[PDB]
Formats: structure tokens, C-alpha cells, sequence
RNA sequence: UUGACGGAAGGGCACCACCAGGAGUGGAGCCUGCGGCUUAAUUUGACUCAACACGGGAAACCUCACCCGGCCCGGACAAUUGACAGAUUUCUCGAUUCUGUGGGUGGUGGUGCAUGGCCGUUCUUAGUUGGUGGAGCGAUUUGUCUGGUUAAUUCCGAUAACGAACGAGACUCCUCCAUGCUAACUAGUUACGCGACCGGUCGGCGUAACUUCUUAGAGGGACAAGUGGCGUUCAGCCACACGAGAUCGAGCAAUAACAGGUCUGUGAUGCCCUUAGAUGUCCGGGGCUGCACGCGCGCUACACUGAACGGAUCAGCGUGUCCUGCGCCGACAGGUGCGGGUAACCCGCUGAACCCCGUUCGUGAUAGGGAUCGGGGAUUGCAAUUAUUUCCCAUGAACGAGGAAUUCCCAGUAAGUGCGGGUCAUAAGCUCGCGUUGAUUAAGUCCCUGCCCUUUGUACACACCG
């Protein structure tokens, strides 16, 4: 017996802490956020990733570590919850798949220029209006530096953003 | 009787399925009494927007708005439904 | 404190950042050039307190 | 330094199942998962700590939490310190 | 007891309950204070008539009140000195005494829901001096 | 007799008995409407948690 | 035979209940000249004032307040008074006579038929109030 | 502050070089014109075009407008 | 040539500028924050706006990072455990610490001048940038402007530019109505019966009508629309009629910058340092509260436009597993039993305060002021001494509107007044909100102080901290 002020809020704690703890999990695995449609009788989790061949072990053991180390995170019962591994469309068109794909390119060791030029051309061609990408911090150098890429048009204020 | 509470976050999808849910209720020749809309609940939450003390006492805003609305007769994601005598 | 802030307190990096071999190099930023199934424990743990 | 009992209740239980959660609380009196048995809450996240040290599990963190996994080394492990056939798989197989 | 002017009406009303010498006046009344927010002692002498009077007008109008209510009907400011005053309720037994001498009086009874009622006795107690004030004005 | 010395001091209230769920960190607390969690993460996951700013 | 119109201060909602009958008006069954602030008792008669107790001797009017402050509720007693006389002479009296009062009560001023729609700023962080800062 | 922007004044004059026949001096009969010959998503957008489309018809009656 | 800067000129804007004024602050006491002193330690960050009631930092322990004492390993990985007795002798655990050589690990340890992320500030000022065309060998320039107008590079207009993009606006949440819809036994009204009192009162009881009041969905409504005047009779402004309104309050917020803040918010993090006689970690005790003082946010006042004593009478925001209602006990603070509410249901018709109406007080350091101290009663907690708060009695200080200076503010605003939330075992002089009462002055200007732009100058370009 819980109230609907806390519990709204602890659906809330819930799915932020689920989302931050699959970022950590299937980072290498074009993670790009969660979908939790709770239910009255079960609860059902669809994970949005763009390699969904990795988001599933050898056989099929990986989705099966995740909803075991849920339903015990989270108090779940034995067969109350369900991961379903999606796959997102049109990678360009979100922010999260290109922000992973353009960390592997820096950590790889080839470029901030040539690496987020070729990410900003991938997102143009796939249909984007507008994007921007920046990357700050320090790299071969003691002081620190910003590297801002844009391309089309943006929206900075109002709602429509 | 059977009331049904229906709780959300969004009026959109909360008067969605509400509709449906009168609608496909009143097909069967049952006598059901209007969507009664609770007073909305409004979870205030002012923090600091600095993490630290050097911000300019600017603090910010957010809300979490609660919905209720009751069926008494005789579901999308972010709905919460549940039945009673 | 600081007297003189913009003052670069290091012989290694100034205020203003500069690049090392002009951008050039493996893990630097870039130049502006041109570039474009059995059962389980559970189960085992019966058959061995059956007997 | 935990009691023999208490040693292999950990790898029991990480075995029955494929995974093993523990919140990072090193004061906490009982594990919430290994209630029945007197194991403190230390003892697992210790125990796991020198498996993970071994390349037999990987461990994850979600802002309270380790999130452990057996990998094909560390089943087979346990496979020989529970003294167990190369029959029996965890429930994640 | 309305259709008359409500301060005139308690000061009656307390005039005909001293007069009607059946009154409970316990004998801390002259050392007690009304509430921790209050400086000194009622000037009147006879402030239990006069509160009484307004405590039986209050079930007339709200009934169902009892001793937290009618603490909370009689609070006000707190002064704290150098710090910012607040509000204080009155006190828990001057409330308490002044509800169990009305009772005496058969004007009072316990309301079967919540705390204390008025009763058919009382409402015409404080109706017939309702009358007095409006022919006396 | 250490066993009943370490984390003998009682901890039901106060600034030391809790923490943040999600770094635990005891300073900035929000312990309104249960989140538990400090004033700067509560920042970083207002929009998972459906906290937005309206006004 | 009766109406119910309402009249708002910042708070304060009055509704009165125009039916018809003698020149009864009360404010929470007590009558209009006992409402406790006698510094604003001209401001809750200028309704009758104004249009005469001729006007108000067919029509019982029962006010109940809530909300608000004294100052406010006196000024939506008035409106509300005075708006459900003018919502009676529109449905069961000539429009004439309707014209005949809204006339004299909007000329005096035009607060007791249209309410004002003052309220209360939110207050700002780094200030004591709405406009004021620290 | 009265000012119209360039998207109240262009979508305005766009609305008359191609509906002038439907519009009038009456900004309720225009609000209902512009509602359905173009798609504004703000209703308070609809009600600045349709005023300044209101305000360039009494324009038009009396001469050419420069733009 | 483009920036940057100037102690050059011009123009413009803004109650974080002024004018006209309001409330003050600076003076008093006290509460707090920062220095300075002192200290086994008085942790520390931050120091013009853009540090100093800030780190959501109101610290009894914990927090805790400081100080002085004692354990503990929570020493990955490649015999040893505990313990009765008392100020040294035995027993117990059983491969789980085996000691070393390896070289992991954890920090509220350093570095915010190694960084990420947020945030503050420049600046919420209006600024910024492509395409095509034009000018130039070129970097670049024009568009992006003399002027008018606008809250606004907002527009009109001028026009080698034309057409656009970001910002502004629009947008989002808000309150102002709509007796028109949609509906309400967790909201009410009205008509009814019932019944207490002398046709009036009734939040005193009951289920039929239907939505005014209440709640919240949808759709309407306002757009300088109408009129007059001023204007390139353009952009717009002013004044009026109508009307719920004729600039409503947030949020979001560009290009670009800071050596701005934050490693003490992070299992964000590089490096350095400490690693078991520890900077890990636990448990005690103390400190952060220490006081010749110099300041910064505040509260209470200096009264009769008032203090008291009593009467009467009105809120909204919101919280609740803890919030609290009744019957008893007590002078108060409390206590106690029975209850309700995981909530439009119970607290709760939130009987708030100021205010209003009586009653005494009568330039008076006074029934103004309640600071400083004494003696007691309680509550919170493991424990309050350096008084946690709270109550009662007593003690009755400075302070008679406050120097040079200086702050905030244009309508439900200032100010007064109380309430709620955050902090919270105990808990507001802080802060975030809320309602209540409710103005004076102003619809203006570059005079001051701040930035912006143009022009101009430069040996500056790490850009005058040159
Ligand atoms: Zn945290």
C-alpha cells in the first residue's frame, strides 16, 4: 500500500535506473534507450539497440543474464518480466547510436576531424534537418579544446526542442 | 458497481484509453456514470541547478502532473488501471 | 588567488590551446587539410540426497 | 576470510542461477538473496570480487549494485570446486 | 443566535450565565493565562463567563468542534521576541473545562460522529437571548 | 570484541543514517516524495523519472 | 423563479441566490448590515442604495462566500448581489427594466458587474516577492 | 509593442496575392479564411495573420501595396 | 583585412542605471555567513558585479573531510580463527589470512591552471551566419544600412543587393471568462421530506432533479480588431468605444567567451600523493558554536497609524505511513487511551495572521523594546554540558528613524501579515512557494553608473592581465 505520489515516482526511479544500468551493459551494443509498458499482471522491457545480435548471447544467454539480473535488482518475480531486443531504423536519426559510434572512432585513434565529419555526413544522408556535434576536452595537449561541427539548421529554444 | 480509477501522466493517452473505455462499455447496455475528474497533483520539486555554491541563486522548477479520472459502472503505456467493488 | 589569471602558470600549455604538430599525429585532434542445456544445479541436488 | 559454508553458498547460489547481484554494502547483516543462510552481505561481494579477479565473471555497477555473470571459465570452475558433472548447466544455459 | 450583532450577543449571553449561578468556574481561574502566546491574565475578572458564552456560540454555528477545535478557534499571534511571531493555539484545559461545565448545563452533549454538539436546551437558551439583544437594539 | 564494535554506532536518523541511491553521497538529500537521492543527481535524471520544467 | 450568480474577488467566490419573494438579503444566513467589517458596510449596500429597496422588496437574496480575505469578500457580496438582480430582470422581468439597473450600477462603477481579473504574482527565486529582489 | 514579425507579415500578404477574392475588412470572416486555406499550427499566429490581413485589405481599397 | 583594446568621437538601451518616490539597509540589539585572532583542531571551497542565510552547509554523535586515542583489513590475484576470568593462563575454529616477493586497492587527499559533465557570467542584453548576385589579386566585404518605429538586426523604409537560417517572436506551462458543451455518493447547489429552536436559522439528518458555485477535459475568445488623432498618412504610436484583458508570469533561450565555480555530487576522470604505525575504515572524545575586532545577507524594534486583554471574522499553495482528529490528565509545555487517512474521502468547511469591533494603558526607556541572566517542568534521541528545541516564573540591556554611503521596486506590484514546502529523530531569524491587506510615485531621460553598436587609432593578434 503505497501512495500515487511515491509510486508514480518510483515507477520513474525505476526506469531511470534500468536505462542507466543497460548504458553501462550494452554500450558496445548500439544501445539507445528502453520502453518499460508496465502491466497489471506482468511488466515487459523492450530494449531499443541497433546490433541486436550482441544484445542476445551465443544462443541466446545475454537477454537471459539481463532479465535474471533484473528480476532480482528489482524484487521482480520468477517469469514476471520480459526483455525484448528491438532494433532501431535509421541510426542517423539518433543521437545516442552516433554518439557511441563516434566514441569508437575516437578511442580507435583516427581523428576529431576527420571522425566527426564522416559521422555528420552519416546523419545528413540519413534524412536529418540539422545536427551538431561537439567534442570537448583535452587530447595530446595539456589545455583543453572544443571541437564544434554543425550542419543545416537548428532549433535552440522553445518547446519544439 | 465497479469503479475504475485511472491514474497518468499524460492527459492525451489517459482520456484515450477512458474513452474506450466508455465506448466499449456502453456497446454492452451498461448504465455508466461520466468520467469524474480528480484534482490534479502537481509534484513540485525546486533545486539548486548549480552543483555546486557558486551559482547565482538560481534555482530550478520541475512538475510531475498526476492525473485522475473514475469509471463507476454497473490501456496505453504510462496508464495505470485498477478495478474495484 | 591568482594576480595574473591569463598568465599561463606552466611552461607545457598557455591559455590559448595549441596543438601538437599542428593538429597531425595518430591521437591527435586533426590538420586543416585536406581530408573527406541439462537440468540444472537444482535438479543435481535431489539426485544426490535420493539415494 | 569467510567460513566454508558460507564459501560455497555464494557459489551455489551464482551457479543455480547465471547471474549474482549484490548492493555495495559492506555493513549489510544478511545478503537479501541468501536470507535462509547466515551469509553477511560482505562475504559475497568479496567472494565475487576474487572470481572476478580470475577472468571467471565480469561485474557491472548500476549506482548501488554489482551485476555479476558466469563466464565459460568460471562455470567450469565451480563445475570442479562444487564437484559437479560437465552435465549440469546454470539456468542462463 | 444570528440576525444580531455577535459581540454584543456573547456579552449577554455571559451576563445571563453568571447570573444563573450554576456555572463550573473551576479555581485556577485567576492564575491562569488563556494561551502560551498570551503576555498577562485576562483583564476581566470574569473571563470563564465570557468564554463560555462565545464557546456554546460557536457549537451553534460550526457543531462538532470539541477541545482541538476550540483551541484552534482561540489562537493567535506569537510574539518570539527577535525571531519572526507565528500563530500558537489557545489552551488545551481552559478549552477542556469551559466544554464540561457547559455540559452541566445540559447545553452541551457529545456528538456521536466527532467531539461535542449542541443540544435542543442550549439552542434554546441561546435563541431566547437572541431575542433579548435585538429588542434591546 | 570488535564484532560488536564495528558499525556499533546507532544509525536510525540523521545526516549519516542515509544517503544518495545513486552515488552515495549524503549531502543535498531530497527526501521528498522518496527519491533519496542527492540534489545534483536528481538533475541528471529528472526526465527519466518524469520530473520536467514547465515554468 | 431564481437565479444563481456569482461574484469573485481575488478569492473570494459569492453566489447569490436571487429569488423571488420579499427584500430579503443575507450573507450566510446572517443579514447584510451584521457582516462583522462595519468599515466596508456602505461598500455592500450600494447595490441597494443605488437601485432603491423597491427593486429588491420582490426578491430574496442568500449570498454564501468562501475564499478570500474580509476586503474581498465584501466586494464579491456586492457583485454578486448586484448581478443577480440584473440575471433576474433578464429572464423574468422586461429587458427594459434590466437596462434600467445595469445602467445606474455600471455608471457608479463598473466593478459590481464585472469582476476584475487581479490575482496574485507568483513569487520569483532571489527575491522576497514577485518584483522585489534580495 | 505591436510589431508584427516576418512570419505574420509574409504568410499575410502570400494569403492575399493568392485569395484576395476571399478576404474582406471583416477580421472574423478572414480568421475563418486563413484558417482553412493555410495550416497554422498556433491559433494565436492565426489570429495575428488574419488581423494584418485585415489591416492590408484597408489597404488595398484605398491603393497598391509596395510589397 | 578581420578581431581585440583605448584614458578617442557619436549613438542607443536597462529601477541588477538615473529621474519622480516608496520600503529600507548602513546606526541599536540579536540571529547567521566571511575575515582577523586564538586554538591538540577551530576541516575546507568561493573574495567586485559574477565571494560573504553560498556548497541546497539550520554539524550534540553520525554527517566529517579537522584534531588525539584505540581497533579493524574490507591485503583481489599470482596453516590459522575467535574467546571466559584478572591487569597471563587456557580453550576453540579447521586450509576459508600463510608469511614474504610481486603490485591491486580504496580518499570528502592535491591539482577546477590536466579535464568531462553541469552551472554561473558576458546576456536575456539583441546579436550571429549560409546560398545566389555584386566590390576586391586576395584575406574579406555587401546583404548585416542614413533615418523612422519596436520589448527586440522588431519592422517599415532607404537600397547592389535578392531570398533565407539561428536568436528575438512564435512555441510550452501558467490566471483572466464560457450560466455554451462533456461529466461528478472522493465536488456541490437547489427543490424537497424529516427535526431542533424562536418563516427565519441549521457543514442538523435522508435519495430524487442537474452543473450556477467545485473539479478538468475539449472547443471557443484578442487580433492594435473598431473609432479618432499623430506619422514617408507607410512601420507604428497615442486617445477612446466594446469587452473577462487593449504590454501577464515563468520556462526554453543563438554565435562566442571566462583560465568563471565545482576533483567536497558521482563506481565522470588524467596525473601526483597516502596505502596498513594508513590520507583506507570503524568506534570513543573534542572541534567546525571557540572572541579585544572589521564587514556582508537578515530578524526585532525604537510605539497611541501602538503594546496588551477580550470579542468577532475571512485564505491559498502543499504535505501526510508519517499527517492528525476526538474523549480524559495538566497552568503551560506534555502525557494517555480510542480513532481516521497511502488521501477531492481523514487531518479539513485547513475557524492562519495582519485586519475588524470593545476594553483598559497616556511625551513618559513606560503596559514601547524582550537582549542579557537565574530558578524549575517537559519533549526528541544512545546521549544536549558549550544552555537541541519547548514551557513557566523572574531578570528588563542597548535602541527616541539612524553618519559618509548604499539597496530593491512601476499593480494585486512595493510593503505589512501569516501559512506551507525544502532542511527535519529534535527543527527556521534561511530559502522555495502560497494566499491575505494593499499603496505613493512614474508612462520619462543619458545626468550618473553599467554594457551594446558605429566611426576612429594601434608597433596589440597568447590580443592591454598586450
Ligand atoms: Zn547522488
Amino acid at each position: 500500500q503505497i501512495s500515487k505520489k511515491r509510486k508514480f515516482v518510483a515507477d520513474g526511479i525505476f526506469k531511470a535506473e534500468l536505462n542507466e544500468f543497460l548504458t553501462r551493459e550494452l554500450a558496445e551494443d548500439g544501445y539507445s534507450g528502453v520502453e518499460v509498458r508496465v502491466t497489471p499482471t506482468r511488466t515487459e522491457i523492450i530494449i531499443l539497440a541497433t546490433r541486436t545480435q550482441n544484445v542476445l548471447g551465443e544462443k541466446g544467454r545475454r537477454i537471459r543474464e539481463l532479465t535474471a539480473v533484473v528480476q532480482k535488482r528489482f524484487g521482480f518475480p520468477e517469469g514476471g518480466v520480459e526483455l525484448y531486443a528491438e532494433k532501431v531504423a535509421t541510426r542517423g536519426l539518433c543521437a545516442i547510436a552516433q554518439a557511441e559510434s563516434l566514441r569508437y572512432k575516437l578511442l580507435g585513434g583516427l581523428a576529431v576531424r576527420r571522425a566527426c565529419y564522416g559521422v555528420l555526413r552519416f546523419i545528413m544522408e540519413s534524412g536529418a534537418k540539422g545536427c551538431e556535434v561537439v567534442v570537448s576536452g583535452k587530447l595530446r595537449g595539456q589545455r583543453a579544446k572544443s571541437m564544434k561541427f554543425v550542419d543545416g539548421l537548428m532549433i535552440h529554444s522553445g518547446d519544439p526542442v | 458497481r465497479i469503479r475504475i480509477t485511472l491514474t497518468s501522466r499524460n492527459v492525451k493517452s489517459l482520456e484515450k484509453v477512458c474513452a474506450d473505455l466508455i465506448r466499449g462499455a456502453k456497446e454492452k447496455n451498461l448504465k455508466v456514470k461520466g468520467p469524474v475528474r480528480m484534482p490534479t497533483k502537481t509534484l513540485r520539486i525546486t533545486t539548486r541547478k548549480t552543483p555546486c555554491g557558486e551559482g547565482s541563486k538560481t534555482w530550478d522548477r520541475f512538475q510531475m502532473r498526476i492525473h485522475k479520472r473514475l469509471i463507476d459502472l454497473h490501456i496505453e503505456p504510462g496508464v495505470e488501471v485498477e478495478v474495484t467493488i | 588567488k591568482r594576480e595574473f589569471d591569463r598568465h599561463s602558470g606552466s611552461d607545457r600549455a598557455r591559455m590559448r590551446p595549441e596543438d601538437k604538430r599542428g593538429g597531425s599525429g595518430p591521437r591527435n585532434w586533426g590538420s586543416i587539410k585536406e581530408a573527406f542445456q541439462e537440468m540444472s544445479l537444482d535438479e543435481w541436488k535431489l539426485l544426490q540426497d535420493q539415494n | 576470510l569467510m567460513p566454508k559454508k558460507d564459501r560455497i553458498a555464494i557459489y551455489e547460489l551464482l551457479f543455480k542461477e547465471g547471474v549474482m547481484v549484490a548492493k555495495k554494502d559492506v555493513h549489510m547483516p544478511k545478503h537479501p538473496e541468501l536470507a535462509d543462510k547466515n551469509v553477511p552481505n560482505l562475504h559475497v561481494m568479496k567472494a565475487m570480487q576474487s572470481l572476478k579477479s580470475r577472468g571467471y565473471v565480469k561485474e557491472q555497477f548500476a549506482w548501488r549494485h554489482f551485476y555479476w555473470y558466469l563466464t565459460n571459465e568460471g562455470i567450469q570452475y565451480l563445475r570442479d570446486f562444487l564437484h559437479l558433472p560437465p552435465e549440469i548447466v546454470p539456468a542462463t544455459l | 443566535v444570528k440576525d444580531v450583532n455577535q459581540q454584543e450577543f456573547v456579552r449577554a449571553l455571559a451576563a445571563f450565565l453568571k447570573k444563573s449561578g450554576k456555572l463550573k468556574v473551576p479555581e485556577w481561574v485567576d492564575t491562569v493565562k488563556l494561551a502560551k502566546h498570551k503576555e498577562l491574565a485576562p483583564y476581566d475578572e470574569n473571563w470563564f463567563y465570557t468564554r463560555a458564552a462565545s464557546t456554546v456560540r460557536h457549537l451553534y454555528l460550526r457543531g462538532g468542534a470539541g477541545v482541538g477545535s476550540m483551541t484552534k478557534i482561540y489562537g493567535g499571534r506569537q510574539s518570539n521576541g527577535v525571531m519572526p511571531s507565528h500563530f500558537s493555539r489557545g489552551s488545551k484545559s481552559v478549552a477542556r473545562k469551559v466544554l464540561q461545565a457547559l455540559e452541566s448545563l445540559k447545553m452541551v452533549d457529545k456528538d456521536p460522529s466527532g467531539g461535542r454538539k449542541l443540544t435542543p436546551q442550549g439552542q434554546r437558551d441561546l435563541d431566547r437571548i437572541a431575542g433579548q439583544v435585538a429588542a434591546a437594539s | 570484541g570488535h564484532q560488536q564494535l564495528y558499525w556499533s554506532h546507532p544509525r536510525k536518523f540523521g545526516q549519516g543514517s542515509r544517503s544518495c541511491r545513486v552515488c552515495s553521497n549524503r549531502h543535498g538529500l531530497i527526501r521528498k516524495y522518496g527519491l533519496n537521492m542527492c540534489r545534483q543527481c536528481f538533475r541528471q535524471y529528472a526526465k527519466d523519472i518524469g520530473f520536467v520544467k514547465n515554468c | 423563479q431564481s437565479v444563481q450568480v456569482f461574484g469573485r474577488k481575488k478569492t473570494a467566490t459569492a453566489v447569490a441566490h436571487c429569488k423571488r419573494g420579499n427584500g430579503l438579503i443575507k450573507v450566510n444566513g446572517r443579514p447584510l448590515e451584521m457582516i462583522e467589517p462595519a468599515t466596508l458596510q456602505y461598500k455592500l449596500l450600494e447595490p441597494v442604495l443605488l437601485l432603491g429597496k423597491e427593486r429588491f422588496a420582490g426578491v430574496d437574496i442568500r449570498v454564501r462566500v468562501k475564499g478570500g480575505g474580509h476586503v474581498a469578500q465584501v466586494y464579491a457580496i456586492r457583485q454578486a448581489i448586484s448581478k443577480s438582480l440584473v440575471a433576474y430582470y433578464q429572464k423574468y422581468v422586461d429587458e427594459a427594466s434590466k437596462k434600467e439597473i445595469k445602467d445606474i450600477l455600471i455608471q457608479y462603477d463598473r466593478t459590481l458587474l464585472v469582476a476584475d481579473p487581479r490575482r496574485c504574482e507568483s513569487k520569483k527565486f532571489g527575491g522576497p516577492g514577485a518584483r522585489a529582489r534580495y | 509593442g505591436r510589431v508584427r514579425t516576418k512570419t505574420v507579415k509574409k504568410a499575410a500578404r502570400v494569403i492575399i496575392e493568392k485569395y484576395y477574392t476571399r478576404l474582406g475588412n471583416d477580421f472574423h470572416t478572414n480568421k475563418r479564411v486563413c484558417e482553412e486555406i493555410a495550416i497554422i499550427p498556433s491559433k494565436k499566429l492565426r489570429n495575428k495573420i488574419a488581423g494584418y490581413v485585415t489591416h492590408l485589405m484597408k489597404r488595398i481599397q484605398r491603393g497598391p501595396v509596395r510589397g
